[PDB]
């Protein structure tokens, strides 16, 4: 007979005990371990309510990877990469350039917190979740590989984090302040609590149905494969959150999940926006950015947010407005700097789409289509200097992304400065300036790619010695209009 | 004396690095950011082009150099319509 | 913030399930073990969102009835692509739900 | 200016092997973007914490290769093939648990084993998971992906045989109840002297913050001791008391251990290409061997009395 | 350490004993063993060249299913049903009704060897091709029984082989001949050698060539993983035939396989058929039957034979005009008499089709095209009645097939009469009638569905009368054409 | 004349089940058409050589019952599951042929066990192919296909068992090889009178031609037999000359053959609800005991001299 | 007096079974089969049609009965043009 | 009979891969362990037909290192859907050949 989970669970996390050959502090620093001044034993009472143990998990994830590889196997011929919609190839792309490398990176946030958690449970939920993300990381450098004997854009599956190009910047700034670059602590709840039950569902799940519409069953089979390890390690954070709230810091938790969820939010809506909203086929799209965004995080994340005892985020109605209108800027941003992109853009605006846009964003033509006027006459017109730019973006200090604004008849842009020991910075929200005076010593030094093309650090000094400093090696890795322009035909 | 700016064109969707130069009128600057924004995402018109500090309600004169202006570098602003 | 405010205040509780040969088994399941509840379902085609008020229970013995094969609990991780509600999950159930009514 | 350039047949840093890429380098080489600027690390303020951390505990490490990453797991694991490979391993060792119970194994054990496991044995889940925290402390601080990887897998396995030990010690308590297994392990590993010497010994390791005195101290010094010192007697004592089933149990955890000691040495294969590399990894194998002595000795005369 | 199986493969077939409590007669019984008299210790000398071992096998037959059921799963909504040309449902309901209960008939032929050879090898490969054909019996009705709920003509997929239905009738004729209802050694050759090296490639691998085209992975993965076990279990035959060519009974052999391949290529050329020439769209044909057919059977299977020692058979230049001209003259009678099939024939005779065809068949237009000319008349000129048959084919009394020949320009038709017995029988072909004086008393009292029907057995003795006999239970499940006659539009 | 009807959810067969089908009820139930006509079973004349095999032993059986096919497998498995539960059981078995092997088990067992091993072990390869060639001639004559297939995955089974002996014969003598392993089984089995017992039973057991009585003889009387009259004699006589494997691989072994027991008494279940049965099963049994009684007796008085 | 006969007509890709009446001329019979052929399969022509055992190089005379005609039931009959 | 009279005369052997991980693995392992043969390829996209004259070896070691992954000869299997020629296989290769030049 075996024995049942239950009867012996408890002694695989009773795992603490009272240091005396070095003090608590010492094994963990608060540095690392964020553990507020918590001791020990308060620690003790965290309980991970989604369990797994050492032989149940090898079992599973092995049948996980099993089908995972088949799948991809058995559908090598179906000419995804011929057949596909160029736009649905992008946001191949793009996913796994702006995710590989990133998912790896996880791993050291999960191995921040198996080390320096004084939670036992934690600990031990936080290998499995390093196990995890090795995972994720390998399976998301192993599926685009074979297609870099297509597409050298390919190969940045592997080079964007190793690359000073401007979204990898952004990628890299974002996980670097919430998964990498603090204590355990902070980890919990601003990776697995803020990011991994917020935003990862958009990505993972929204963009897995465009992909099973597109037709694409081996990416779709994929990413929501990669999702199911998430939803069990993800729930490392709502413990800790509970037990943070438990022992006098509600406080400084939801500033945690505060400053996470914004952060989360503008990255996304500059890789997972334009995806949704433009790159995918019109009738592949599942539904619209927003539509997603009221389910997963809206109408899902933040109604658990309030049943573990926080608050909705201060910025609650400034996050409903950007939700209508930042992507679609960060869209028109991406496209017009196509170049600097490993990816191709699509630009998403023949008339059909045009009239989808405007039904899941009414109001659209009168602002971002004022815009896409010009720049698609201009195409018309064979006038393909007026649709390459000849100077950079203006750049936020947070996010790394350009300064945007509402475009056309009721124009609307701000961008929020600030000093700060002898600089001006700048930000592109309220939101991210505020995140920035959190924990200044985290940022002040850090300088934007534009802080850096101004500085002498960018040589030459123009656009083309900025796309070589950005890491591009070939003309054709630079990203073009996703057809050729070809949608203008339809206007 | 190149002076960089980051400007907002009206009724453009972005705020853009321009680099300006020292002596510089504000119908100049004007002109300058305009090259990077009329006619590629936001459409000509008539009118006279005017140049303020982001989000000011005071214009600086036409004839105001950058230099007598007292911006400093990498300070944003806004170019708009009378 | 109307729309936001109605989309935030529900009670939906209960498994996402990932396209593949988990999907119907959990929908006939919720549906048994959650008796006089309403069961919505929103097919997504790479994952369906099963919900109910509240609480909702999927119980190992049922789930092996209607998956109609042999079935621990700890494998429904393996379709188990998110959930709305806390969990506690044991060998003989996965129950989701909330601890405040919205 | 740009050049036309074809696509490769793998990733641009691989492209120049000569032979074709395996899933192992496919998937494991070169992940860290974190050693690519020495000033920032991460891409942060370059004097961000986390910052200063790394530049000190990875960047300043006495112990220097300029190309950590071209380090290779002999074994060439991947995390698919790690749970192949442990799924067999750990479905043989539940298969164990569940024939050897069945044939209540455990009611003949000779008079007295029971007090024995729950001195020398059950208290090991403490130690276990020290080299876990330590493993996963290594993993994040190394300076290669490829070393890393070795270290995630590691952790893995200090886990397994945590739960092994978890499992055995609540399993035995139900034919031996009043014998103090799962209740008193804690003060056994806090106050009882035979664990005291490894208690000291992992304390002071799991606070050596430099990657290269953590892998050294970890992998050269106390894990060796723990196979010669504590695996092996304790397979011993259970031949001499009619235990036959720690024997088998231990002969799995021994694989586990045998492959961290294989790439531990590759490793210390690797960073030997540099001379200076000799001098630093010796002083700190002296430095640690006394506790690591002190350590063993204590364990072996409790568990041999 | 393990040892390598070539140290112990020999003792695993070390199982051949001398009897002495019963004799070798009475343990082997030449009706059930086939042996012709070839004593026990020549039979020793089986090598079969694909072995395998009971570990491997359990541990490798684990992988071939876990890739073929995730691969479904991952493809469950593609939409195949609701997306493929109908043609294609079509061919997936004839294959599934013609094959599954097949599949797990051929259990019996491999256990027949099993229990009944002298071969010691024999008996343990044969145990292994017992499981084989469980396997495939169980995964082509696991398969197909998810569209139940969409189709009753799928629940012949179950039914068929349960069922007095003319193409149930003619796939069981053939299967209880060659697999069911002989001795072990002419199962080995009949079955393993004749029909599995030879024409179950063109089913299951030339059928999942134009799978893959048409879209269908789930389908084409499942097909060519069965057929990996086949290649393995079907080199048991090759070795029975060496040793009864060394034992004195190449005549033998020679009669068996000559009679094996001309009753599978009757079956073949009326199911496979169609489907590759007219159901599976045009577009998605890989290659035409007959370039198939010259690749499997004339370049692989006859060079294989050949190799063996044993000749061409006598009827080799009949073959080779049946090729031409057979599956044409069957596609026809099947789709005229569709009310009698439990798939939906296409008719596949758009302007297009007929192209290929007489590319792919030089005179067709001026043969088939004649009668296609005519129904294609009389459906444009919605004359239906003449689209619908009323009376019945004469059938074959071996293959259980209509009697066809060419038809239009250079008409030719021949029936093979024999009075035997004091009965009349008819069949298609020379072969035909030779199959059935090789062996009378195996086929003397069979009645095919024509002799039924006028010997008094189908009640009413109409069409309907027949159409209920042959086991249809509602107006849903009779076959239709595949378009409802769209094609004539294209016309 | 025809009417219209709905698609169903599960065959028409199935289709009035009060439980939703399962995976085992879809794909192996009611496979056996051969069974429709009693006049024919094959579609063939209806007094072909096979058709008339089929009327004789498997129609005309005494063993009768109105609707075989409602037979179920108590454990209810199916290919895909069977091969689940083997791989996980036989990767055990291999594990522990490894692991015995790295400690050289062979070379510790009391001396002169080699030469009971070769007399009383290896010589099961002929019994054990007699149970695989046995059951695969119930499969061919069962009158439904969930017994059929409950005789495929036991003649599996029988081959499992044989290779265990194959593996086992020839590495023993790898230790051992002067003792005749892997030389002289086929005449032990022929000639030495400790197997004569089971010889004759096995060769009059193979000319039962009756799937009924093939049956009850095969499942009811041989296999029982050798479950309580070699099986466990051979761990006992292991266990007293420090053969720790065998006693190991024997209980693996164990597992199939309650397996096959279970499954029989469920088949013998079935059939009683028809009253005339009795008298016929247990008329078999009585015709088959004393051979069976005679073959144990004969193997243990070899086996414990 | 049915009588049943398997028909090949002239042209047509199949043998049918036809039944025809003891007492019919081979006119008669021609005919029946002629119904199930065509304008079915088989375009319609001018000429007479003519019935012959299959294969066979005789006709059987227009008048003919099958009666008269010494046919088996079941043999096979050819349906031609003269 | 001159169509068929070419096909029949033909002495190709070799592997039929079926679609998946194994293609490219076996082509280039075919053409390394046969060095100065040809070796032909027909793609048919379910499947592949990999031939050469009279004899094609695929050795372990070599697939295992096109395959980039462990790899034992039997498990290969699982993708050899049919192969033209007689086989003979052991634990370190697959060789596929004829007796007779026709
Ligand atoms: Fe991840
Ligand atoms: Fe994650
Ligand atoms: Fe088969
Ligand atoms: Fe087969």
């Amino acid at each position: 007979a075996m024995h049942p989970r239950k009867d012996w669970y408890e002694l695989t996390r009773a795992t603490n005990w009272t240091p005396s050959y070095v003090t608590e502090e010492q094994l963990f620093p608060e540095r690392m371990s964020g553990h507020m001044g918590i001791p020990l034993e308060k620690w003790e009472s965290y309980d991970e309510p989604y369990k797994t143990s050492y032989p149940e998990y090898v079992s599973i994830q092995r049948e996980k990877d099993a089908g995972a590889y088949s799948v991809k196997a058995a559908l090598e011929r179906a000419k995804i990469y011929e057949n596909s919609d160029p736009g649905w190839i992008s946001t191949l792309k793009s996913h796994y350039g702006a995710i590989a490398v990133g998912e790896y990176a996880a791993v050291t946030g999960e191995g921040r917190m198996a080390r320096f958690s004084k939670a036992p449970g934690n600990r031990n939920m936080a290998t499995f979740g390093m196990m995890d993300e090795l995972r994720h990381g390998q399976l998301q450098l192993f599926f685009p590989h074979e297609y870099c004997k297509k597409d050298r854009q390919f190969d940045w599956a592997w080079r964007a984090y190793h690359s000073n190009e401007w979204a990898a910047i952004a990628a890299k700034h974002f996980f670097d302040d919430i998964i990498t670059g603090r204590d355990a602590i902070s980890v919990a709840i601003m990776l697995t609590f803020s990011f991994e039950t917020g935003f990862t569902n958009m990505q993972f799940l929204g963009l897995a149905a465009d992909a099973a519409e597109a037709g694409d069953y081996t990416f779709a089979n994929l990413i929501s494969s990669i999702q199911t390890d998430e939803s069990r390690h993800a729930q490392q954070g709502g413990p800790a959150l509970q037990l943070l709230i438990e022992n006098g810091k509600r406080e400084e938790a939801q500033k945690k999940v505060d400053m996470a969820i914004w952060r989360a939010w503008r990255l996304f809506a500059v890789l997972t926006g334009p995806v949704m909203d433009y790159y995918t086929p019109l009738e592949d799209r599942s539904q619209s950015f927003k539509e997603f965004m009221y389910e997963w995080i809206i109408g899902q994340f933040e109604r658990s947010l309030i049943d573990l005892g926080l608050d909705k985020p201060w910025y609650w109605d400034l996050f409903l407005k950007d939700i209508d209108e930042l992507h679609h800027s960060y869209h028109m941003g991406v496209w017009y700097w196509r170049t600097t992109a490993w990816w191709n853009p699509a630009a998403g605006v023949t008339p059909e789409e045009r009239d989808w846009l405007e039904e899941k964003y009414p109001g659209w033509n009168k602002r971002w289509g004022r815009c896409w006027d010009v720049i698609t006459e201009n195409v018309l017109n064979d006038r393909m200097d007026l649709v390459s730019p000849e100077t950079l973006p203006s750049v936020c200090n947070m996010s790394q992304i350009p300064l945007v604004g509402v475009p056309g008849d009721d124009w609307n842009i701000e961008v929020f400065s600030l000093e700060h020991n002898g600089r001006l910075y700048h930000f592109g929200s309220e939101v991210d300036r505020w995140v920035f005076q959190q924990d200044p010593v985290q940022y002040q030094n850090h300088m934007n790619i534009v802080d850096r093309f101004l500085a002498g650090q960018i040589q030459p000094m123009t656009l083309e010695g900025a796309l070589k400093y950005m890491g591009f090696q070939s003309i054709e890795e630079m990203g073009k209009d996703a057809h050729d322009f070809a949608w203008a035909d339809k206007c | 004396s190149a002076f960089p700016v980051h400007a907002a064109f009206e009724k453009d969707f972005l705020v853009q690095l321009v680099v300006v130069d020292l002596n510089d009128s504000m119908d100049q600057v004007a002109e300058k950011v305009a090259y990077h924004c009329v006619n590629r995402r936001v459409a000509p018109r008539e009118g006279v082009m005017r140049v303020r500090k982001h989000r000011s309600t005071e214009l600086f004169p036409r004839d105001m150099t950058i230099a007598e202006s007292g911006l400093n570098p990498t300070e944003v602003i806004d170019v708009v319509f009378e | 913030s109307t729309l936001a405010d109605q989309a935030l205040h529900n009670n939906n509780v209960g498994p996402i399930i990932r396209a593949g040969d988990l999907v119907e088994p959990v929908i006939e399941t919720a549906e048994i073990d959650n008796p006089g509840k309403e069961i919505t379902v929103e097919d997504r085609r790479a994952y369906v969102r099963i919900a109910a008020e509240g609480e909702l229970i999927l119980t190992r013995k049922t789930l092996e009835e209607q998956l109609g094969r042999p079935f621990n609990m700890q494998e429904l991780e393996i379709n188990l692509a998110s959930f709305a509600g806390q969990i506690q999950a044991d060998e003989d159930q996965i129950r989701f739900y909330f601890d405040k009514t919205m | 200016s740009f050049e036309s350039k074809k696509p490769m047949r793998t990733w641009s840093h691989l492209a120049e092997m000569r032979k074709k890429p395996s899933e192992y380098d496919i998937v494991s080489r070169k992940l860290h973007y974190s050693t690519n600027n020495p000033d920032s690390p991460w891409e942060l303020s370059p004097d961000s914490p986390m910052n200063l951390w790394y530049k000190q505990y990875r960047n300043a490490s006495p112990l220097k290769h300029d190309n950590w990453d071209a380090f290779t797991d002999p074994d060439q694991l991947v995390y698919r093939t790690y749970n192949l490979m442990q799924d067999g391993q750990e479905s043989y060792v539940q298969s164990l648990f569940d024939q050897f119970n069945e044939r209540e194994h455990d009611q003949m054990v000779r008079e007295g084993w029971e007090h024995t496991m729950a001195r020398c044995y059950s208290p090991l889940r403490y130690l276990f998971h020290c080299l876990q925290m330590s493993s996963a402390y290594v993993q994040q601080m190394a300076p290669a992906s490829t070393i890393s990887n070795c270290c995630i897998l590691q952790t893995a396995d200090s886990l397994r045989w945590l739960t092994h030990t978890a499992y055995r010690t609540h399993e035995l308590s139900l034919t031996y109840p009043d014998a103090g297994l799962g209740e008193h392990e804690r003060e056994l590993w806090e106050k009882e002297p035979g664990w005291q010497g490894l208690r000291e010994l992992m304390e002071k390791q799991l606070t050596a913050f430099d990657w290269g005195e953590a892998f050294v101290s970890l992998n050269l010094v106390v894990k060796p001791m723990i196979v010669e010192s504590i695996f092996k007697p304790l397979q011993q004592q259970a031949w001499e008391n009619n235990d036959t089933l720690l024997p088998l149990l231990i002969d799995s955890q021994l694989k586990d251990a045998e492959r961290h000691s294989r790439w531990s040495k590759a490793l210390v294969k690797h960073a030997l290409e540099n001379p200076d590399n000799h001098a630093v990894i010796e002083g700190w194998i002296e430095k640690w061997r006394p506790l690591a002595d002190r350590a063993a000795e204590a364990y072996l005369s409790m568990l041999s009395s």
